[PDB]
RNA sequence: AAGUUAAGGGAGUGAAGACGAUCAGAUACCGUCGUAAUCUUAACCAUAAACUAUGCCGACUAGGUGUUGGAUGAAAGUGCUUCCUUCAGUACCUUAUGAGAAAUCAAAGUCUUUGGGUUCU
RNA sequence: UCUGGUGCCAGCAGCCGCGGUAAUUCCAGCUCCAAUAGCGUAUAUUAAAAUUGUUGCAGUUAAAACGCUCGUAGUUGAAU
C-alpha cells in the first residue's frame, strides 16, 4: 500500500533490495510492521496465501465500585499451508476491535516451521523431523512423526494449528489443564517453534557467514 | 440497557457545547415496547457567532511563523 | 536435508555461535555479529574483514568477552587470551 | 491561586522562542506584540500569556531558562567553553607513580625515562 | 554409596555440555567406561580424551564439540532378545534416523544397528541421542 | 608506544578500587597495600586499538552512539562525537529510545558505546533486544553482562576518562587517511575535559 | 502462604529457647522472639536538672541515669508504636 | 507439658472453689483470697503446630559478605595479634536460555530430552 | 430469537440449568437436524484414566515424610 516505513528494515522492504522473508529469518531481525508481512504474501505473485481464524472470544471483568467492567480477548491463528505459522492476542473494548488487534498482532509473530520425513526420504516432506515438545502453564503437549498416510491425530485444536503449519502426518499426547484455550494454543506454537533449533547430525558442517542488510544496503539508505 | 456509540471528538460544558453540537431525540414503537433515539453530531469547526461572524473554538492559541 | 533425488528441501539454513556451535534460531535478538578490520602493513584499514557471531546464551551469562579474547587470539589478531 | 495551565505556557514558550529579538521588559509593548503575533479569542488570556511572557524575558537575564532553545545564547557558551589553553596539563617533566606501579612497569619491559616514586 | 560409575560420567558430561564448557574432568574410570567414550568418539560426538594414571582408579579428561543434546543410561540392565529392539528403540530414540541405543553383548559394546547386523542380543545399558 | 603509556601514567587511569568482581580478575596485575587494584596497562592499549579498528570497520559514523551518563563526561563524548561522525547522547536517557518505534527519538543505530555499565544500565538492556554489540569501558567492579569487548580504565577521574576518548579518537584518524602517523594529532587534551 | 523466611524469630541449630516476661504485659515469650530496648534516661527533665544544679553542695555535680533494659511481645509492642506494620517488600530491611 | 502411684517438700505461681466488680444477662475477660499441681527420690504413661509442616546415603551445577573451630605461609609485635590460603560447621545478599499453579526455591535444579540406591505415606 | 396454550403450577432436565405474560428448554402445530430397516432405555464391563502409574503419578502450603535413633529378613554395593 501507500504507507510510509518507519525502520530501516521497512524501507529496505518497501523497494525491492529484499527477495525472501528468510533472509531476515536469518539475521535473527525484528519486525515491527505488519506491512511486511502483507508484502511478502500478497494473492499475487505468491502461490500460498494467508489465512485468519478466530478460534475463541472469552469476556473478563474488572469490578469497579459501580458494578463489573466488561471486555473482550480476541485469539486468531493465522496460517500459510506451507512452513509458516503464527499465533496473536488482543484485548479491547469491542469485540470487532480485538479480533483487528489480534489479526495485526499473528502477523508479527509469523516463524518458520521445519518439516522432515518417517522412514525413508523422498518428495515432499510430510511430518515433523523429529519429536519436540511444548509447555505453557500447567499445559504439556508432544508431537511425533507418523507416515505418509496418517492424519493428525490429535484434539481440534491441535489439528487447527498443526494444518495452517503445513504438516499432514502426526501423532500427539498432552497433559495438564487443556480445558483452558489459551494455554493449549501457546503450547502448540511453542512446540512448533522450536523445530528450527535442533542440531540434526546433518547441520553438523560449519559455513562462512553472510552480510546482514544492513551493512549490505548501507549506502542506499544513507541517501535518505 | 442503552448501548453507545462514539466516533472522534466531543465537548460536554460551556457555551462552545451549544454552539458547536447538534442534537434530537426520536422514538419508535417497536412490538415489545419503545426505544429513544439521540443523536450529537459536532460540527466541523463550523459555527458562525452571536456577533454573527464564523468562529472557530474557544480553545486554541496558534502562534504564527515569522516572515522569512 | 537433501532427498534420495538429491535436493535440498531446508527452507533456509540457521547460523551457529562461534564460540559454542549452539544453531541460533529465528526470534533470539540477543545474538550479534562482530566485523573486525585489517590494515595494510602501514597502518591504514583496507576494505577486508573478519567475522565471528555470538548467541544470546552465553552473551547473557556473560562470557562474550572472553570468548571473543581467546577467538581473536586463534586469528592471530591478540597476543593473549 | 494564580497558576498558569499548560496552554497558556506553551503559547509562551513558542512566542518567546519566534520573536526573541523584538520583545522587550516592559508588559505594554508585549501585550501589543502578542496581540499581532498569536491567534487568542479572548483579551482575559491574552493578557495573561502576555505576562509570562514578560516574567520569562525577566529570567533569561540571570542565566540559562530550561526549556527555552535560543540559538545566540548556544553558540555563545559554545564559544566561550571552546577556549583553548596556551600550555596543556598533560605533560610535565616528572611522572610520580606508586612503588607497585614501578615494579609492575618495569616487570612489562616498557621504558620511560623519567618516572620517579614519591 | 556410589552403585555405578557409568551413570556418574554420563551426568558430568551432560551437565557440562549444557553450558558450553569445551572440556570436563570425570573422577572415577573403568573400561567399560572407556568403550562408551570410544563408541561415542566413533559416531563423532565427541573429540579426543585422556587417562591420567595415579596410582588409584584413574581421572579422565575429554574435548566438547557442542554436539550431544543428551546422554544417559538405564539403570536396571534389562535383558533384551534380538526380536524386541523395535520396542524399545521406538519408545526412546527420538527419531527412525538417528540416535543411539546401546547393548552389552556376548560379541562386546554395540549399538542396535550393528547388533542386528550381527544377530545377537544382551542386555542394556544407555543411549546418547 | 611509550607516550601513550606515559600520559596514562601521567593520568590516575591504572588505579581502580577494590571489588574485584572476578570476570575482571585477568586484567588486574596486583592489589597495593591500601586495598586498591592496579591494571596492567599494557592489555589497555591492545583492546583500546582493536576497539578502534572495530570502530573503523563500520561503513558510515552516523551508526555509531555514544553513551555517558554522568555529568563530568559529558564534554568529551560531544567532543569525540564531534571528531568523528557518531552521535552522542551525554544526559537522561529515555527509557524506549532504542524499543520504541512511535517515540520522537527512536535512531536505531548499529553500534553503541558506554562509559560504564553500572550507571548506563537502561541503555545496555536494551541493546539485547535489536542485536546491538555493545562495546564498553570498565573498571575492577564494572559488571561484564551484555558486554562484548571492554577496555580496562577507571571510569571515574575525569582527566582518565578525557585520555581515553582522544587516544580511540586519535587511533580512528590514524586508521583513516586524515594524517598518517609519525607525527601527533594538532588539537590536544584539555579539549575533552570537564569544566 | 509462610509470609516470613525466618517465621518471626532468629533461631537456628537449636531446639528450645527459654522464655522471658514482657515488661508491660507479663506475658511469656521465647528470648529470641521479643523486641529489646535499652534505654539510657535522666531522673528528672532539664529545668528541675539545673534546680537541682543550685541547690547542690560541691560546686560541680552531675546527676545519675537510670538503665532499664526492657522487653516486649508482638501484641503490648506495636500497640504502643515500637514497631509499626510495613509492606511486602520494606519488611525485608533490616537496619 | 499435662496426668496416675508412694514417701518427702511446700516460699512464689495457681485448673477447681468462694467472693467483689462490669453488663440487659456474665457460670468470662479485671480485682481480693485460695485446693490440687508445679520441686526431689523410686515407678508408670508414650502423646504435641514432637515444624525446616521439606526421610536417609552418593555425584554435578554461581558470584559476593560474614561468623564458630583447627592447620599452612607471610607483616606490624613492647614465640602474641592482623593478613593470605585450605578443611569442617552455620547464616545472609544478588542472579539464574533452571524449576514451579503461584507464593517462592542454591534445592523445591540437573524430568515427555521421563530409570544413581533405598524405606514410609 | 416461528406461531398457540400454561403461569414456580403442570412438567422438563445424565450435568450446568428452564418454568411469575417475550418460556429459543413444559404441552401442541409447522419447519429443520442426526442415524436409518432400524432407533431409544436399564444394569455390568473396557478405553477415555499418566484418576493405581514396571513403561508412567503425587507427598513445603492442594490428600500424604513415622517424634528420633539402633536393628534382623529383604533390596542394592569402588577399581584391578
Ligand atoms: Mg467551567
Ligand atoms: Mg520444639
Ligand atoms: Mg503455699
Ligand atoms: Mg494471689
Ligand atoms: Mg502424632
Ligand atoms: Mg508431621
Ligand atoms: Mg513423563
Ligand atoms: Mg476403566
Ligand atoms: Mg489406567
Ligand atoms: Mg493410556
Ligand atoms: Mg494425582
Ligand atoms: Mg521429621
Amino acid at each position: 500500500k501507500n504507507w510510509v516505513p518507519v525502520t530501516k528494515l521497512g524501507r529496505l522492504v518497501k523497494e525491492g533490495k529484499i527477495v525472501s522473508i528468510e533472509e531476515i529469518y536469518l539475521h535473527s531481525l525484528p519486525i515491527k510492521e505488519y506491512q511486511i508481512i502483507d508484502y511478502f504474501f500478497q494473492p499475487n505473485e505468491c502461490s500460498h496465501p494467508l489465512k485468519d481464524d478466530v478460534v475463541k472470544i472469552m469476556p473478563v471483568q474488572k469490578q469497579t465500585r459501580a458494578g463489573q467492567r466488561t471486555r473482550f480477548k480476541a485469539f486468531v491463528a493465522i496460517g500459510d499451508g506451507n512452513g509458516h505459522c503464527g499465533l496473536g492476542v488482543k484485548c479491547a473494548k469491542e469485540v470487532a476491535t480485538a479480533i483487528r488487534g489480534a489479526i495485526i498482532s499473528a502477523k508479527l509473530s509469523l516463524i518458520p516451521v521445519r518439516r522432515g520425513y518417517w522412514g525413508n526420504k523422498i518428495g515432499d516432506p510430510h511430518t515433523v523431523p523429529m519429536k519436540v515438545s511444548g509447555k505453557c502453564g500447567s499445559v504439556r503437549i508432544r508431537l511425533v512423526p507418523a507416515p505418509r498416510g496418517t492424519q493428525i491425530v490429535g484434539a481440534p485444536t491441535t489439528k487447527k494449528m498443526l494444518n495452517f503449519a503445513g504438516i499432514k502426518d502426526c501423532f500427539s499426547s498432552s497433559c495438564g489443564k487443556t480445558k483452558t484455550k489459551g494455554n493449549f494454543l501457546r503450547a502448540i506454537f511453542n512446540a512448533l517453534s522450536k523445530t528450527y533449533g535442533y542440531l540434526t547430525p546433518d547441520l553438523w558442517k560449519v559455513t562462512n557467514f553472510d552480510k546482514s542488510p544492513y551493512e549490505e544496503w548501507s549506502d542506499f539508505l544513507e541517501t535518505y | 440497557k442503552s448501548m453507545k456509540f462514539r466516533d472522534g471528538y466531543l465537548i460536554s460544558t460551556g457555551e462552545p457545547s451549544k454552539r458547536f453540537v447538534n442534537t434530537a431525540t426520536r422514538s419508535a414503537q417497536l412490538k415489545q415496547g419503545v426505544l429513544g433515539i439521540k443523536v450529537k453530531i459536532m460540527l466541523p469547526t463550523a459555527i458562525d457567532t452571536r456577533t454573527g461572524l464564523t468562529s472557530i473554538l474557544p480553545d486554541n492559541i496558534s502562534v504564527l511563523e515569522p516572515k522569512t | 536435508m537433501f532427498n534420495d533425488q538429491k535436493v535440498l528441501v531446508d527452507i533456509y539454513i540457521p547460523r551457529k555461535c562461534s564460540a559454542t556451535s549452539r544453531l541460533i534460531p529465528a526470534k533470539e535478538h540477543g545474538a550479534v555479529q562482530i566485523n573486525v578490520g585489517m590494515v595494510d602493513a602501514n597502518g591504514v584499514y583496507n576494505g577486508k574483514t573478519e567475522t565471528f557471531a555470538i548467541s544470546g546464551h552465553v552473551r547473557q551469562n556473560g562470557e562474550s568477552d572472553a570468548c571473543l579474547n581467546r577467538l581473536m587470539y586463534e586469528k592471530k589478531l591478540l597476543s593473549f587470551q | 491561586g494564580r497558576v498558569r495551565t499548560k496552554t497558556i505556557k506553551r503559547a509562551a514558550r513558542q512566542i518567546v522562542e519566534k520573536y526573541y529579538a523584538k520583545l522587550t521588559l516592559d508588559f505594554q509593548i508585549n501585550k501589543k506584540i502578542t496581540e499581532e503575533v498569536a491567534i487568542i479569542p479572548s483579551k482575559r488570556m491574552k493578557n495573561k500569556v502576555a505576562g509570562f511572557v514578560t516574567h520569562l524575558m525577566k529570567r533569561i537575564q540571570k542565566g540559562p531558562v530550561r526549556g527555552i532553545s535560543l540559538k545566540l545564547q548556544e553558540e555563545e557558551r559554545e564559544r566561550r567553553l571552546d577556549f583553548v589553553p596556551e600550555k596543556s596539563q598533560i605533560d610535565v617533566s616528572v611522572i610520580y607513580v606508586e612503588p607497585d606501579t614501578l615494579r609492575m612497569i618495569k616487570s612489562l619491559g616498557i621504558n620511560i625515562s623519567n618516572m620517579k616514586v614519591h | 554409596v556410589r552403585m555405578s560409575v557409568l551413570a556418574d560420567c554420563l551426568k558430568t558430561i551432560n551437565n557440562a555440555e549444557k553450558r558450553g564448557r569445551r572440556q570436563v574432568l570425570i573422577r572415577p574410570s573403568s573400561k567399560v567406561v572407556i568403550k562408551f567414550l570410544q563408541y561415542m568418539q566413533k559416531k563423532g560426538y565427541i573429540g579426543s580424551f585422556e587417562i591420567v594414571d595415579d596410582h588409584r582408579s584413574g581421572k579422565i579428561v575429554v574435548n566438547l564439540l557442542g554436539r550431544i543434546n543428551k546422554c544417559a543410561v538405564i539403570s536396571p540392565r534389562y535383558d533384551v532378545k534380538l526380536d524386541e529392539i523395535e520396542k524399545i528403540i521406538t519408545s526412546i530414540l527420538p527419531s527412525r534416523l538417528f540416535g543411539h541405543l546401546i547393548l552389552t553383548t556376548p560379541y562386546g559394546i554395540m549399538d542396535h544397528e550393528e547388533a542386528r547386523r550381527k544377530h545377537t542380543g544382551g542386555k542394556v545399558l544407555g543411549f546418547f541421542f | 608506544k611509550e607516550e601513550s603509556i606515559a600520559k596514562m601514567l601521567i593520568c590516575k587511569v591504572h588505579i581502580g578500587t577494590k571489588n574485584l568482581e572476578n570476570k575482571m580478575k585477568r586484567y588486574v596485575y596486583t592489589r597495593a597495600k591500601d586495598g586498591v587494584h592496579i591494571i596492567n596497562l599494557a592489555k589497555t592499549y591492545e583492546k583500546l586499538q582493536l576497539a578502534a579498528r572495530i570502530i573503523v570497520a563500520i561503513s558510515n559514523p552516523a551508526d555509531v552512539v555514544v553513551v555517558s551518563a554522568r555529568p563530568f563526561g559529558s564534554r568529551a563524548v560531544l567532543k569525540f562525537a564531534q571528531y568523528t561522525g557518531a552521535q552522542a547522547i551525554a544526559g537522561r536517557w529515555t527509557p524506549g529510545m532504542l524499543t520504541n518505534q512511535i517515540i520522537q527519538k527512536f535512531t536505531e543505530p548499529r553500534l553503541l558505546i558506554v562509559t560504564d555499565p553500572r550507571t548506563d544500565a537502561q541503555s545496555v538492556k536494551e541493546s539485547a533486544y535489536a542485536n546491538i554489540p555493545v562495546i564498553a569501558l570498565c573498571d575492577s567492579d564494572s559488571p561484564l553482562e551484555h558486554v562484548d569487548i571492554a577496555i580496562p580504565c577507571n571510569n571515574k577521574g575525569k582527566e582518565s576518562i578525557a585520555l581515553m576518548y582522544w587516544l580511540l579518537a586519535q587511533e580512528v584518524l590514524y586508521l583513516k587517511g586524515v594524517i598518517p602517523r609519525s607525527e601527533p594529532w594538532n588539537v590536544m587534551v584539555d579539549m575533552f575535559l570537564w569544566r | 502462604p509462610k509470609k516470613r523466611r525466618n517465621g518471626g524469630r532468629s533461631k537456628h541449630n537449636r531446639g528450645h529457647v527459654n522464655p522471658l516476661r514482657c515488661s508491660n504485659c507479663g506475658r511469656c515469650v521465647p528470648k529470641d522472639k521479643a523486641i529489646k530496648r535499652f534505654n539510657i534516661r535522666n531522673i528528672v527533665d532539664t529545668s528541675a536538672q539545673r534546680d537541682i544544679k543550685e541547690a547542690s553542695v560541691y560546686s560541680t555535680f552531675q546527676l545519675p541515669k537510670l538503665y532499664i533494659k526492657q522487653c516486649y511481645c508482638v501484641s503490648c509492642a506495636i500497640h504502643s508504636r515500637f514497631v509499626r506494620v510495613r509492606s511486602r517488600e520494606q519488611r525485608r530491611v533490616r537496619k
